[PDB]
RNA sequence: UUGUGGUAGACGAGCGUUGUAUUGGAGUUGAAGUCAAAGCGUGAGCAUUGGUGGAUCCAAUACAAGUGAGAAUGCCGGCAUGAGUAACGCUUGGGAGUGAGAAUCUCCCAAACCGAUUGACUAAGGUUUCCUGGACCAGGGUCGUCCUUCCAGGGUUAGUC
RNA sequence: UUCUCGCAGUCAGACAGUGGGGGAUAAGCUUCAUUGUCAAGAGGGGAAGAGCCCAGAUCAUUAAAUAAGGUCCCCAAAAUA
RNA sequence: AGGGGUGAAAUUCCAAUCGAAAUCCGUGAUAGCUGGUUCUCGUCGAAAUAGCUUUAAGGCUAGCGUGAGAUCACAAAUAAG
RNA sequence: GCGAAACAGUACCGUGAGGGAAAGGUGAAAAGAACCCAGAGAUGGGAGUGAAAUAGAUUCUGAAACCAUAUGCCUACAACGUGUCAGAGCACAUUAAUGUGUGAUGGCGUGCGUUUUGAAGUAUGAGCCGGCGAGUUAUGAUAGCAAGCGUUAGUUAACCA
RNA sequence: AGUUACUAAGGGCUUAUGGUGGAUGCCUUGGCACUAAUAGGCGAUGAAGGACGUGUUAACCUGCGAUAAGCUUC
């Protein structure tokens, strides 16, 4: 069609999938749309499993996959990471993160959920 | 001396919705529809009390050569029995109610042997 | 293409009989004196019986 | 045993909430609150607050047992509307109603009333009929 | 005895309502109007009764009609229908707090768009739409705790423009 | 079915039969005259049908004789040779 | 500035509309052409034909129906000759 | 009824000439719903004034169209301008009467005005509902019926008390 | 295998309850036609009419006009 919106295409929703695993690293918790969170857990794991490690490659490759926030930097939130983070899931294969399915939003009914990780 | 008939219109149309009752729906709600449909069903019953003594007759005609038949004899045997000797003004109606009456029928077939 | 006729009022209620709803789930809650439906968070600060979140 | 309680039209239509109310209706006060805060609808929103208001007259107001109270019936009622104006292409305009819905809900204490209701119009046809027979008394 | 098809059309006999006028009556011990029920009529109509109802009527007679509603692509007004249907008229998320109520309120963070433009002085014009405090019945294409929305209190200052 | 008086109404007819003309004794066509119908008046037969046939309806009949027409069944209504 | 203007001209434009804008009035112009026209009942109850017509959709007269009176059998029909 | 009973040529529209709105009734005295409860409030319920809140500010009543709601009955093999004549059964009991409601099922049945030679019509109009909505008057003549007078009567125009 | 229980998502009939709308009914500080007496102009000493301002009273209507929701004589 001609001018209108320019949509939410795949682009936007991985740009959303960056800035939201950025958000649960920087705080533990983030409550949003069941659906994002579906598909940004695949990518939160990944991340997860390359925070293990902590070589300056991989270093170099997770940096391609941050933000800039207040609470932290990128920097900084790397090397908090780094430090407590990664020993902490390095004894389970997997399933480090859970959603759980919360109420309805007010303005569209949209199904909330609540990813939250722990030891 | 302006003149109001509000009353006297709403009185005529209540009067003329008052007949029309037990329509289909929202039939028996409309003035002027409930008027059409008033006045058809008053035609056609009309019409049904024309017809229904000229279809009773044959009815009975029916329900009774039944029995006839059954005996071995048409309708028309009958007719012409009662016709020549023995002239009865019992009505085909009330010959068809003889069935209705037990041991009735066979004392017509008795009697109108000849 | 547009309506020829107008419809009646059983007929747009038989029309509408599709547009009911059923009934909704419902699940028990022990800890936190509730009935959330399955699936779900309470409201307590909990998920079914496990505590996860705040008492909202 | 009605207990009612009103709301006088706030902006509602009936479409909307008739049916959510009847999937409500004829059960129990708790139940009807927990389903109500799981139910993602405004009319839920807009229920629950008159569903509280009208426990409340009945248990206080009327002294009504409440553990023995029902939601007797719904009556979603042809509250008055809005009329607005709105423009369409080729420069022209176009009225839309905002609709709203009377509120109102009775709470039934017993398994009848309904016939109760039959037995009330029965003393209004006798008295009817007693007035039109006493008529026949004048010779 | 003829009888009681009938348009146009002819002819005849009546009924309903208002008012005036005379004779009457009822009426807060309930009038009219309204709704309803299981009457009388050849029909214009006449009732009867139940209750709303809360102060007007009806009966008999002449005179005079803004007098007798089925349509007029009739006038207005109300109501559905279509129909929960298309659309919401050039656009994101997270955190914290407040709020009864948080996608829509505040603050912070980011992401994204234009950047000879989505910048800024300023004109015409709008003519207070401006600011603050409080609130959100009436509109916000939902939303609202907010808005250019409402109330209260303030606000444009010239010898050199 | 005479005259006068008052009020009219209609001329855009159609159909069926007869005698035609035109058209082609083509046309549910046109023009005519005549005999009936509908219009202006319904009903039965005709499979349902305005003009065909029988027929002319105050109303009620769960009464009879019938007309046209029909009698294997639908659908009342017969058989013998 | 509208039996006016304007128009590199097209019957262009003259407040989204113009063989000549809108506004108020004469004017309630006219409408053989369309549309409608609001209580009951009784009785009788045609025509779609002819002539004329700046006339064929229209209008005038006849014929016809109806109502009142008279004629009331010399009148009119129905059969017979 | 003046467009205007209501703060009306007001609101409003077209730049502008100009055109041009709707709407009255608490009650008897506010005698305005005190007090309490839910609810942030609005609102509602009790409670009170008030004869009365079927007088609660939507404040004389609250018809029709429309929206539901359920008493009872029926409907998911069903080809009906949707109904008639009947009728099983079911539940009742009235302006007490072969009663009412309702109908598993049988027979029958292709709307209203409109104009045409004519429409179930694929000819047109009508969504429905409520009010409103279209042969009057002034004068004169003619015709009918009745009356007054009545064979030079009747009758006054105008004008006056 | 055969009759209907029971079915109704829903709808229809019958009956009334509540809801909108102000229809009908009743009334009028309003319009309309008049009847009888008066009268038939105002104004440059600046008219009617507007805008503005004036109140313990915010706003409107109204009154008046910086002497201002009013004064003096009788």
């Amino acid at each position: 069609s001609y001018i209108n919106k320019p949509g939410k295409t795949s682009a936007w929703r991985v740009m959303t999938v960056r800035q939201q695993v950025s958000a649960v690293l920087a705080y533990g918790k983030i409550e949003t749309t069941l659906k994002k969170a579906k598909n940004t857990q695949k990518r939160l794991d990944k991340l997860i499993t390359l925070a293990k490690v902590d070589n300056f490659n991989n270093r170099r490759q997770v940096k391609k996959w941050l933000l800039n926030t207040n609470l932290f930097d990128v920097d900084q939130l790397m090397d908090h990471l780094f430090s407590k983070v990664a020993p902490k899931y390095e004894k389970t294969p997997g399933g480090y993160s859970r959603v759980l399915k919360l109420g309805p939003r007010r303005g569209d009914a949209t199904e909330m959920a609540i990813l939250q990780l722990t030891d | 001396m302006r003149i109001k008939g509000g009353k006297q219109t709403r009185v005529r149309r209540k009067k003329w919705l008052k007949q029309a009752s037990g329509s289909f729906g929202t039939r028996h709600a409309s003035y002027k529809v409930a008027k059409q449909t008033v006045i058809q069903a008053a035609k056609y019953a009309y019409r049904d009390r024309r017809n229904k003594k000229r279809d009773f007759r044959s009815l009975w005609i029916l329900r009774l050569n039944a029995a006839l038949r059954e005996q071995g004899m048409t309708y028309s045997v009958f007719i012409n029995l009662l016709k020549k000797h023995n002239i009865e003004i019992n009505r085909k109606v009330l010959s068809e109610l003889a069935i209705k009456e037990p041991s009735k029928f066979n004392l017509i077939v008795q009697k109108v042997k000849s | 293409a547009v309506q020829q006729r107008r419809s009646s009022k059983h007929r747009r209620d038989k029309r509408r009989s599709h547009d009911a709803l059923t009934a909704q789930a419902l699940s028990v809650c022990q800890k936190c004196g509730k009935k959330k439906l399955f699936h779900r968070v309470c409201s307590c600060g909990m998920y079914g019986d496990l505590r996860v979140k705040k008492a909202y | 045993m009605i207990a009612f309680a009103k709301q006088f039209r706030v902006r509602i239509s009936p479409q909307k909430a008739r049916l959510v109310c009847q999937l409500i209706v004829g059960k129990k006060t708790a139940d009807a609150q927990n389903i109500l805060s799981n139910t993602p609808k405004k009319a839920a929103t807009l229920i629950a607050k008159l569903l509280n208001s009208a426990i409340a007259n009945a248990t206080n107001n009327h002294g009504m047992n409440g553990d023995a109270l029902y939601v007797f019936e719904c009556v979603a009622n042809q509250g008055p509307s809005m009329k607005r104006t709105i423009p369409r292409a080729k420069g022209s305009s176009n009225m839309i109603t905002k609709r709203s819905s009377n509120l109102v809900v009775k709470l039934s204490d017993n398994p009848n009333e309904r016939q109760e209701l039959i037995k009330q119009q029965k003393a209004l046809v006798k008295k009817r009929v007693e007035g039109q027979q006493k008529a026949k008394m004048a010779r």
